[PDB]
C-alpha cells in the first residue's frame, strides 16, 4: 500500500489490526505536550504495530499517531490473514498465544 | 532558495516556454540555411529571435539545476544534491553543447541548438497527460511531426537542387535567374508541394534524370512508406481505443441475446433484458463500481465511500451512536444495486438478510396487488435494518413484512447480514448496542418475545464427541495442579501443627 504525504498510517485511539513494514519512505510517530511533534522517525526496513496481530477483536487500540513523511510504501499483514494462516500451524499458534499472555502479564 | 517541482504546475508552464525556441530552431534553421532569400530578407527578424532563443536556452540550464526529484518519497531541495544529479547525466552534455557559442551570423553555425530537443518532446508528453482531449492532441501532435518532416524534406530538395544547379535538368528546381521562378514565395511553396507529393506517395513526382537524383527520390519513397505506415498504425490504434468501450458492451448484449434465443426465454422477459441494456448505455452505467475502484488503496476507497454513504448511513436508527471506526467499515461493505421499474425489492413472506439504502429513485410500499401503495420511500431512506441484526428472539423470523416495489429505475446500496457480522468482529461493544436497539424497536412493534424454550442444535455426533474428549484432557492437568498447590500446603501444614503439638506436649510434663 502506498501512502500519500502526511497521511495517517495509525491514528491514536483507532483499532489496530495490522503490521506494517516500511518498504520505502519514512513515517513519524507524532507525540508531545502540544501534539503533532515528531518523536521518532522510522526509515525503510522498520516494522511497527506487530503487537496488534495477537490481540482479540477490539483488543488493540493504537496509542500514538503515525504519519507518513512523503510518499511511503508499506507492506501490510492483516490480523485476519494471520489468523487464517495460523490454523495450519497449531504449534506456532500456541507459541504466539503464550507470547501474547507473557506480553500482557509483563507489561501490566 | 527556490526549487522547482516536476509534478508541480509551474514546471509545466516552463516546459511551454522552452519548447517554443526548440520548435523554432528545428523549423527555421534548416529553412534559413537552404533558402538564402529567407536569411538575407529577414535578417533583422532572425537577429532578435536568435537572441531570445539563446536566453531561454541558458535559463533552462539554470532551471535544470533547480528541479527537485523524489528520493524516498520526499522532494530533494538540497543545492548540491540537485547539481550532482544533473551534471553527471548525458542531458547536461547535450544542453551545454546546445548553447555553446559560435566563435559567422550564418544559420549553419547555429545547428548545435538543434540538440536539447528533449525539452520539446517532454512538453508534448506532458501536455497529453494534462489535456482533457487526449486523442485530439495526439492527432495534432502527429500532424505536426508530419509537417516538420515535410518541411525538412522540402529544404533538402532545394539544397540538392542548388548543389546540382538550378535548371540544369527537369528534376531539380527551375532557374533562379528566371523571374518566373526566382522569388522566395514560389521556391518554398513549390518545394513544400514537391516534398508533400513525394513523401505521401499519392501523386506523381517529375522523373529523376541522374543517378544521384534517383537515390534521393528512392530515399523519400522509403521514408514516406515508414511515415505512412506509422500514421495508419497510430490513427488505427486510436480508433480501436475509442470504440473499445462500445465494442465490449455490444459483445455483452450479443452474448446475452444468443442465450435467450438458445434457452427460449419468453418475449416478455426478453424485452425486459433488452430494455435494461439500453438504460445502461444511455445513462453510462455499464461499468461496475466494484471493478472501477478495486485498484485504489483501502484508505482512498474509504475516503470516497464516506462522501457518498456516510450522510445517509448515520440517519439509520440502529447506527445512531455507532463509533466512527465502525461507520467506515460499514460504508465499505455497501454494494450497489439497480432495479428496473416495477421490480420488487422484497416481497411479504420472503427471507430477508439485507438492508437497503436508496441512493436514487423512488420505492413504494405496496399491497398484495401492486397498484395500491401504503407509503413512499424516497432517496436517503433505508429499510430492512432489523433483518441484518441477529436478535436472539424475533417473531419476524428474518422474513419481510412489507412489499417494496420500484416506481422507476432506483439505485440501492445493500448491507447484508454477513457483512454486518464481519464489520462488528472488531467492535464487540458496538454489536451489543446494535442488538439492544433492534430489540427495543422489536418491542414497540410487538414482535420480540419468542423462542424462550426453543433452541436448535446442529453439532455433529463426532464434533460433540470431541468436547467429551477435550474435557477429559483438561481435568487431568487440574488433578495434578489442584493437588500440587494443596499438597505443598498440606506438606507445610503437617510441620507447623506438629511443632506446636510437641512444644505444648512438653508443657504437660512441667504441669505434673
Amino acid at each position: 500500500v502506498v501512502y500519500l504525504p502526511n497521511d495517517y498510517v495509525c491514528k491514536k485511539g483507532e483499532i489496530g489490526r495490522e503490521m506494517y513494514i516500511i518498504q520505502a519512505g519514512q513515517v513519524q510517530v507524532l507525540g508531545g505536550p502540544d501534539g503533532k511533534s515528531v518523536l521518532v522517525t522510522l526509515k525503510a526496513g522498520s516494522v511497527f504495530g506487530e503487537i496488534s496481530l495477537l490481540a482479540v477483536g477490539g483488543g488493540n487500540r493504537r496509542t500514538a499517531n503515525v504519519v507518513a513523511h512523503g510518499f511511503t510504501n508499506l507492506f501490510i499483514l492483516d490480523k485476519k490473514d494471520l489468523n487464517e494462516i495460523l490454523v495450519h500451524y497449531p504449534e506456532s499458534q500456541k507459541l504466539l498465544r503464550k507470547k501474547a499472555r507473557r506480553m500482557l502479564r509483563s507489561n501490566n | 532558495l527556490f526549487v522547482l517541482d516536476p509534478a508541480g504546475d509551474w514546471y509545466y508552464c516552463w516546459l511551454f516556454v522552452i519548447a517554443m525556441p526548440v520548435l523554432y530552431n528545428w523549423c527555421l534553421l534548416v529553412a534559413r540555411a537552404c533558402f538564402s532569400d529567407l536569411q538575407k530578407g529577414y535578417y533583422l527578424v532572425w537577429l532578435v529571435l536568435d537572441y531570445v532563443s539563446d536566453v531561454v536556452y541558458i535559463a533552462d540550464l539554470f532551471i535544470r539545476l533547480r528541479t527537485g526529484f523524489l528520493e524516498q518519497g520526499l522532494l530533494v531541495k538540497d543545492t548540491k544534491k540537485l547539481r550532482d544529479n544533473y551534471i553527471h547525466t548525458l542531458q547536461f552534455k547535450l544542453d551545454v553543447a546546445s548553447i555553446i557559442p559560435t566563435d559567422i551570423h550564418s544559420p549553419e553555425v547555429r545547428f548545435n541548438r538543434l540538440l536539447h530537443f528533449a525539452r520539446m518532446f517532454e512538453f508534448f508528453d506532458r501536455t497529453e497527460t494534462r489535456t482533457n482531449y487526449p486523442n485530439i492532441f495526439r492527432i495534432s501532435n502527429l500532424v505536426l511531426y508530419i509537417l516538420v518532416i515535410i518541411h525538412w524534406n522540402a529544404c533538402i530538395y532545394y539544397a540538392i537542387s542548388k548543389s546540382i544547379g538550378f535548371g540544369v535538368d527537369t528534376w531539380v528546381y527551375p532557374n533562379i535567374t528566371d523571374p518566373e521562378y526566382g522569388y522566395l514565395a514560389r521556391e518554398y511553396i513549390y518545394c513544400l508541394y514537391w516534398s508533400t507529393l513525394t513523401l505521401t506517395t499519392i501523386g506523381e513526382t517529375p522523373p529523376p534524370v541522374k543517378d544521384e537524383e534517383y537515390l534521393f527520390v528512392i530515399f523519400d519513397f522509403l521514408i514516406g512508406v515508414l511515415i505512412f505506415a506509422t500514421i495508419v498504425g497510430n490513427v488505427g490504434s486510436m480508433i480501436s481505443n475509442m470504440n473499445a468501450t462500445r465494442a465490449e458492451f455490444q459483445a455483452k448484449i450479443d452474448a446475452v441475446k444468443h442465450y435467450m434465443q438458445f434457452r427460449k426465454v419468453s418475449k416478455g422477459m426478453e424485452a425486459k433484458v433488452i430494455r435494461w441494456f439500453d438504460y445502461l448505455w444511455t445513462n453510462k452505467k455499464t461499468v461496475d463500481e466494484r471493478e472501477i475502484l478495486k485498484n485504489l488503496p483501502a484508505k482512498l476507497r474509504a475516503e470516497i465511500a464516506i462522501n457518498v454513504h456516510l450522510s445517509t448511513l448515520k440517519k439509520v436508527r440502529i447506527f445512531h451512536d455507532c463509533e466512527a471506526g465502525l461507520l467506515v467499515e460499514l460504508v465499505l461493505k455497501l454494494r450497489p444495486q439497480v432495479f428496473s421499474p416495477g421490480d420488487y425489492i422484497c416481497r411479504k413472506g420472503d427471507i430477508g438478510k439485507e438492508m437497503y439504502i436508496i441512493k436514487e429513485g423512488k420505492l413504494a410500499v405496496v399491497a398484495d396487488d401492486g397498484v395500491t401503495q401504503y407509503a413512499l420511500l424516497s432517496a436517503g431512506s433505508c429499510f430492512g435494518e432489523i433483518s441484518i441484526l441477529n436478535i436472539k428472539g424475533s417473531k419476524m423470523g428474518n422474513r419481510r413484512t412489507a412489499n417494496i416495489r420500484s416506481l422507476g429505475y432506483s439505485d440501492l446500496f445493500c448491507l447484508s447480514k454477513d457483512d454486518l457480522m464481519e464489520a462488528v468482529t472488531e467492535y464487540p461493544d458496538a454489536k451489543k448496542v446494535l442488538e439492544e436497539r433492534g430489540r427495543e424497536i422489536l418491542m414497540k412493534e410487538g414482535l420480540l418475545d419468542e423462542n424462550e424454550v426453543a433452541t436448535s442444535m446442529e453439532v455433529d455426533v463426532q464434533e460433540k464427541l470431541g468436547q467429551l474428549e477435550t474435557n477429559m484432557e483438561t481435568l487431568y492437568t487440574r488433578f495434578g495442579r489442584l493437588l500440587a498447590e494443596y499438597t505443598g500446603a498440606q506438606q507445610k501444614l503437617k510441620q507447623r501443627i506438629t511443632v506446636l503439638e510437641t512444644k505444648m506436649k512438653q508443657n504437660n510434663e512441667d504441669d505434673y
